[PDB]
RNA sequence: GCAAACCGCCUCUGCCCGC
RNA sequence: GUGGAAAGGCGGGCAGAGGCGGUUUGC
């Protein structure tokens, strides 16, 4: 079950810059609008020049299963299928990026829970994700759970951008829509669960460079060398700038198709 | 939205001075499930409970003031039966246990005629700057009324605080503590 | 009937792709000896270093290299085979027989893969009126094999590492569904899963002996040195067809060798007696077919003329085997020129093309015995 | 082309690949880097990614000749079982390091024909560490040895030999 | 009333691997201590354990002991799971969602259970708190060191189904805890009554003996158990302990012992000062 | 509805690998340079073994097969397979009707009770127990690893080779063009010590349950034990060192209570075979 | 006088059901 | 005089089907 749960940043700046009391009648529509009308018409498959490419599992559906608990004037709190509650969030924050004038952010957390779990855990969650994207950046998506070092030179939430373009990347290449993988890699998911294994040797110690030729060498013998050509060479310019390589953001993209599938 | 502050902090907010927040919380609220699995046929019928996972170095801790030949009577051989039983919860399943070690902490704070409580209220006149907590818990079965509690944290002004005893139906009287902890603070006009 | 014991009338290698570098062999005598370099080695070092790791890599003038330990020491070999033959100056390269623990086995995996070449012949004889009928079902290409004319007349011109066997053993064996080609083969659609072979009896070391192989069909002869068992050797092999997997699967085999099976009697029934009526017919076949040719050494004659009044089921194996007895191409000679463009499609000469002993140019027999025949009982 | 392309840490993972995909600008340039190799007689001469930078140049020079993985599979097994001795089995492999460097010299002693150059590169490069770890710990200064010779394998293959 | 707490301490041995799942990169993954990422045995997959395998052991003596342990007599051998009636004449008496367990209605009755008088029972104007505490047991220091050395405390097994006929093969991967670990178990009862503590710790070591033989938790019956009880030192932690704080505990002393080298072998002498102060 | 429990017989013993034996893993667990097609591994070790899934799982296979020749014959001895007739349900993908094999795991269909008092009366289902909606039976046998034995733990340690590569060439007919691949198998002649325990929970069919896994045994030793046994790699042979039976009073006393049968030279089709009463006898003495 | 060439994996499966 | 007391994440599931270490011819 996927929760999603969202508010716009730094809105009380906005409103402040408001002098006249007809300036602010006019500022406190226009945001209530959008997530009173206008939410509801994203939903209904809506606005395509607007919102444009985003990155979904399955095509879009013409009754979409969506239930919206709240969307109060800044704030929703929206459930539904959790394959659609993550696309849906790429295609609200893409409207609400044209309604304003690109002026106004977002930051979305996500969950993916049990159907038997108490929704007063499943709200004390998603409320800590969206935190966590929250005092990083104000312009950043929390997507899924993920394992991170607690050296404090990575973070948990995706950026808006980053991830959009991580996905225009890496899942055309594996990923062929509706829940299939694309050819050369039917039944071959144990390269991509011990792909994430590999991962793993990045967050038991960064500094060790293992993860480097195992991801080589598993790309290799499966002939898989056009796949993934970054995953193998180690970013030298990452360690300048002091950012993540590239095998850690690439778990966003991976485990999001791995639930895709029946895994 | 900070909720607590490290040991040097806390003494710059009791002083109105510029002060940091801690980056990192020292536990976890994790969900682990459990099961009931039927004896004859193993059907599994699955429940979900939450916990508080300590880091490597983590643990919690409780402040005492009072006489020591209170503490050394009282406090101490207490808290000696409880390293080896709970502290709430699920103490069968190795929950509430714990190693007790004492040691000395000292607090700078600022002589006022306000003060923040460091443990539950009860307040017997209306406070100042507060913030409620409403709980009630169980005692040997018998289930506690809810009891307009003030968190930690919160500023009283003159108030010593005060237990309220119980009845509940037992054999003995129930006493519920709300006794202040006061330590100095200093405030605006309101 | 289990534990079918068997002979050999002929040298027999079973190759395990290795070969013994003249470090690991010296030759006091007529008879050789297999030196043990991890012990030997390690046992030349109480008398002293870094000039084994030189002179090994080296390799100089081998002879030297392994009469050098003569020198105050001697006698550390492995296995000590026979030389049997008039030659090893040392310059060969001794493939070795497979073995389990320095013991001569024959596996199972090439006792089994003798039997389905003679099994595979068996069923192309018999089975075009009848092999569009397996196609019938689900394949929708047989018409191209009803419209040519006995699938093999089309399986020339079809093709006009090597998956040259791809369809026709999706023929005889397994229909599959549908692929990018017309059909593939199901390893789950197959009569001879149920064919059970088990590795024998390891054969002893006293049959085992090195033989000097020579090759006939040019003016300059060429010699392999190798090492077989020789003939005369007897173990045991328990052969076995398990008729409980065959009741199972008797909508679910696609292929004309169930068509076989199924004119003969009940098709889980009489599958071990059409099993040795094509072992019988494969390989007589190949036997009669090299009396034709007269090019070896005389002898020969007198060995498969030899072969006849021997009671049991002869049959090939190993690598003396050539191409004749490895391969539906026996099957294919009476083609002729239907088989010559084709032969030439695959290729075959090198070092641009062999013209008129294209495929049969080669026999590799051993001591004047034309090597590589087990019979089973 | 090729030496700027081989640069210091990981010139061109992606871009060797596609050149091995050649003939004399790797037989100079990889050569420069194989007596590098050569020439860093220590084998803890490199605590950074130059192991990682060493078996790349050495695994790109060794894919342009053959470099059959199964004649080598005698020597890697060999590797395979002396790491695991060193989990509180055995400390002194000096005994068994005299049979992997034997069975490295009875390899080039067996390699003959068109892969004598893909087994003579291979026994330039690990037998001056081979050197080094006969006076050697083998908890340390062997941990960095076998992290080397896996990582020449693993780009072979990622190369395309094999 | 206090007296004291017999406290056991030991290890665990996961002869073959242990996998007790959580269901949440591998497909099937054992529970995991989220700051180390360390696995671990619960003291509830071990209790639960412990207490299944001792109910089916009084299931099977209900007639036999009813004159050792009464409220026994109040119950016969079988489920109440046909006739959807709990606390009904059967033993398995009382539903929670599906599963049906032998927990007693009453106090009254579930000090004369010697399931309940050990394990805990629930009721209704009852509340019957269990004697014995269960502890997560963790890796030992020597298991989580090679946690630092680098290797793999965990594997993946992968598993196949296969069809009967057609031999269609259909794996799965289940992460199992590489066996030959050892963990630290803890096992802390309670003695409220000085009576009747000799009859619950025999029954827990009862409990523990079917353990050595039965599986713990995971797959089990496809060999994902076998567990192997090795015992440290029991205490025994007097109520002059509590109060003064001076360390006069008695302390039994096995070192190598079996969980059947424990319970007879030794038991009229191993608790011969704890029999003695009581 | 009503489990009980009376003891445990244990069944131990040696399994001889009298061909080369082949339980194949996957690679890539942070590994470079192998054989391909591994034999399963210890990891703390480094020594093969035997999965109790893939024994527990072969002895089952033959043995359900063994029934599915015979539902005119166990029927008068069984109840519950009247409700099964021969065949499979892949002519017709339903998962519970007459067919014998009827639960489709992923795409194979296996025979599993789908409730507990229909399993209970099944030969198969109450060996090795079931799955279901509501009823869920369970086994009464458990199939543990089995390990090297403590000598091969030792030719190991001197250096024998306990493994070995056995190289197998596929050859197209047509063209003679080799497809060599090798393939690691345990060396022959090894031996793996096992564990089966019996848990006897009724004490009406218990003799038939010690004959059934005694016929599945004695039917696993004429067919095949992983690996490609179709081209010699089966070959299992099992040596018993000893049945064991202990009782209820073994687990509450800890005294040696044990009733101790004796087939320290005897055959698999040997327990089976005329003395099965000969040697339980002090079993049914016990019950 | 003795070899030197090529082939070194191919193609089907991959978590269900039950709270 | 403890938001407590009771509660196994597990029941069933062969890493399996097919496969001669082979053939060719010269430098
Ligand atoms: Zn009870
Ligand atoms: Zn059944």
């Amino acid at each position: 079950l996927g929760v999603m749960k969202g508010d716009v940043d730094r809105l009380g700046e906005f409103f402040s810059s408001m002098d006249s009391p007809s300036k602010l009648a006019t500022a406190s529509r226009f945001m209530d609008y959008f997530f009173k009308g206008y939410i509801g018409a994203i939903i209904e498959g809506k606005f395509g020049y607007i919102i444009g490419d985003v990155p979904s599992l399955r095509d879009w559906p013409e009754e979409p299963d969506i239930v919206v608990v709240y969307a109060g004037g800044d704030d929703f709190f929206i459930v539904g299928a959790w394959d659609q509650i993550f696309e849906l969030a790429f295609r609200v924050r893409r409207a609400f990026n044209a309604y304003t004038g690109g002026k106004l952010t977002l930051s979305v957390g996500l969950g993916y829970f049990d159907e038997r779990t108490p929704i007063y855990r499943m709200a004390d969650v998603v409320s800590e994700r969206l935190d966590t994207a929250k005092d990083e950046g104000r312009n950043r998506v929390f997507v899924v759970g993920r394992s991170r070092p607690l050296d404090g030179k990575h973070k948990l939430s995706y950026e808006w951008n980053h991830y959009e373009e991580l996905w225009r990347t890496y899942a055309p290449r594996i990923y062929a829509g509706n829940g299939r993988l694309k050819g050369k890699l039917e039944s071959k998911k144990g390269l991509l669960w011990k792909l994430l294994e590999i991962r793993e040797l990045y967050v038991r110690d960064p500094n060790d460079v293992r993860w480097a030729y195992l991801t080589a060498y598993l790309l290799g013998r499966h002939g898989l060398s056009d796949l993934f050509p970054e995953l193998v060479g180690i970013d030298t310019k990452a360690v300048e700038r002091k950012e993540p390589q590239p095998v850690y953001w690439v778990d966003g993209v991976l485990k999001i198709v791995l639930m895709a599938v029946r895994r | 939205k900070a909720k607590y502050l490290d040991l040097k902090n806390f003494e710059l907010a009791l002083r109105l001075r510029p002060f940091t927040i801690p980056e990192e919380i020292p536990y976890a609220r994790v969900d682990v499930p459990r099961v009931v699995l039927d004896r004859v046929t193993q059907d599994s019928s699955i429940y979900f409970w939450e916990e508080i996972r300590f880091r490597e170095k983590s643990g919690v801790y409780f402040l005492y003031s009072g006489p020591r030949e209170v503490f050394d009577g009282y406090i101490a051989p207490a808290m000696r039966f409880l390293g080896d039983t709970g502290i709430g919860g699920k103490s069968t399943w190795g929950a509430g246990l714990f190693e007790v070690e004492f040691h000395e902490m000292k607090i700078d704070a600022p002589g006022s005629e306000y003060s923040v409580t460091l443990s539950n209220a009860l307040p017997t006149k209306t406070p100042v700057l507060w913030r409620l907590l409403r709980k009630g818990g169980w005692s040997f079965g018998r289930r506690k009324p809810r009891m307009t509690f003030i968190a930690e944290g919160s500023i009283v002004k003159n108030d010593p605080g005060g237990m309220e005893r119980l009845e509940l139906g037992l054999s003995h009287e129930v006493y519920v503590y709300g006794l202040t902890f006061p330590l100095g603070v200093e405030l605006p006009e309101g | 009937m289990t534990e079918r014991t068997l002979k050999v009338l002929s040298p027999l290698h079973i190759g395990t792709g290795n070969e013994l570098t003249p470090v690991d062999i010296y030759p006091r005598e007529n008879i050789i000896h297999v030196l043990d370099t991890e012990r030997l080695v390690n046992d030349l070092m109480n008398l002293g270093e870094l000039n084994e790791i030189l002179a090994l890599l080296k390799n100089p003038p081998a002879y030297i290299w392994k009469g050098y330990i003569e020198e105050f020491h001697l006698d550390p070999s492995d296995y000590s085979i026979y030389t049997l033959k008039i030659h090893g100056r040392k310059s060969m390269q001794i493939k070795e027989f497979i073995k389990l623990n320095g013991r001569p086995y024959i596996p199972g995996s090439s006792l089994k893969g003798a039997i389905r070449t003679a099994v595979l012949y068996k069923a192309l004889k018999e089975c075009d009126a009848r092999a569009v009928m397996r196609v019938v079902s689900k394949v929708n290409g047989d018409v191209a094999r009803d419209i040519g004319r006995d699938v093999l007349d089309y399986y020339m011109s079809f093709l006009s590492r090597k998956r040259a066997d791809d369809l026709l053993e999706a023929i005889v064996f397994g229909m599959e569904p549908d692929r990018r080609s017309k059909i593939r083969y199901e390893p789950k659609r197959d009569p001879m899963k149920a064919l059970i072979v088990r590795d024998s009896k390891p054969v002893g070391r006293k049959h085992l002996a090195v033989y000097h192989v020579e090759v006939i069909g040019n003016p300059q002869p060429i010699p392999i040195w190798v090492e077989a068992i020789e003939p005369g050797a007897a173990t045991d092999v328990e052969i076995h067809v398990d008729t409980e997997a065959l009741r199972l699967n008797a909508d679910y085999f696609n292929g004309l060798l169930w068509e076989c099976l199924k004119e003969r009697g009940e098709p889980g029934e009489v599958f071990e007696d059409f099993l040795w009526e094509a072992v019988d017919e494969f390989y007589t076949a190949v036997m009669k077919y090299e009396t034709i040719e007269v090019q070896k050494f005389s002898q020969v004659r007198s060995f498969y003329a030899s072969l006849e009044d021997h009671s049991g089921h002869v049959l090939r194996l190993g690598w003396g085997s050539g191409w004749l007895a490895m391969t539906i191409g026996l099957l294919l000679v009476e083609k002729g020129y239907k088989w010559e463009n084709v032969r030439k499609k695959l290729g075959l000469g090198k070092k641009g093309s062999g013209f008129s002993r294209e495929f049969p140019k080669t026999r590799r027999l051993a001591d004047g015995m034309p090597m590589g025949w087990v019979v089973l009982e | 082309v090729d030496a700027s392309r081989l640069f210091g840490e990981s010139p061109d993972v992606v871009g060797i690949k596609k050149m091995l995909e050649k003939g004399k600008q790797w037989e100079a340039i990889q050569p420069y880097f194989d007596n590098v190799v050569r020439e860093a007689k220590n084998f803890l001469e490199w605590s950074p990614n130059k192991r990682l930078a060493n078996a790349v140049t050495v695994a790109a020079y060794l894919t342009s000749q053959g470099l059959k993985t199964n004649q080598v599979r005698k020597i890697l097994d060999m590797a395979r079982t002396t790491e695991l001795k060193v989990k509180r089995g055995e400390g002194d492999i000096k005994d068994d390091l005299v049979k992997m460097r034997y069975l490295l010299a009875y390899t080039v002693g067996k390699a003959t024909g068109q892969s004598k150059y893909s087994l003579d590169a291979f026994h330039r490069i690990l037998d001056p560490m081979l050197e080094v770890l006969m006076g050697s710990p083998k908890k340390e200064n062997f941990e960095k040895f076998y992290d080397f010779l896996q990582a020449v394998v693993a780009y072979h293959k990622f190369f395309g030999g094999g | 009333r206090f007296y004291g707490k017999i406290v056991i301490k030991g290890k665990i041995k996961a002869v073959t691997g242990l996998h007790i799942g959580s269901q949440r990169g591998i497909a099937n993954p054992v529970i995991k201590d989220p700051h180390t990422g360390l696995p671990y045995i619960p003291g509830s997959s071990l209790k639960g354990r412990l207490r299944s395998l001792f109910e089916i052991l009084v299931n099977s003596r209900l007639g036999e002991w009813r004159e050792k342990y009464p409220s026994l007599a109040n119950y016969s051998p079988g489920s109440c799971r046909p006739d959807n009636q709990e606390n009904c004449g059967k033993f398995f008496n009382r539903k929670i969602n599906r599963g049906w367990i032998h927990v007693c209605p009453d106090y009254e009755t579930a000090l004369a259970c010697p399931v309940c008088r050990l394990f805990g029972a629930s009721g209704k104007e009852s509340n019957f708190p269990s004697r014995i505490i269960v502890r997560d047991a963790f890796l030992t220091k020597e298991w989580e060191e090679k946690w630092r050395a680098g290797e793999a405390i965990t594997e993946a097994k992968i598993e196949v189904g296969i069809d009967r006929v057609t031999s269609q093969a259909n794996p799965r991967t289940n992460e199992r805890v590489v066996a030959g670990a050892e963990f630290e178990f803890e096992i802390i009862y309670n003695v409220e009554n000085t009576t009747h503590w000799r009859d619950d710790i025999k029954n827990l070591l009862t409990a523990m003996a079917l353990l050595e033989d039965s599986y713990l938790g995971g797959s089990g019956s496809r060999g994902y158990g076998k567990v192997k009880f090795i015992f440290d030192s029991f205490e025994f932690r007097p109520l002059d302990y509590y109060r003064t704080g001076k360390d006069e505990d008695i302390v039994s002393i096995d070192a190598r012992e079996k969980s059947v080298s424990d319970i007879l072998s030794g038991f009229d002498s191993l608790f011969s000062e704890v029999e003695g102060k009581l």
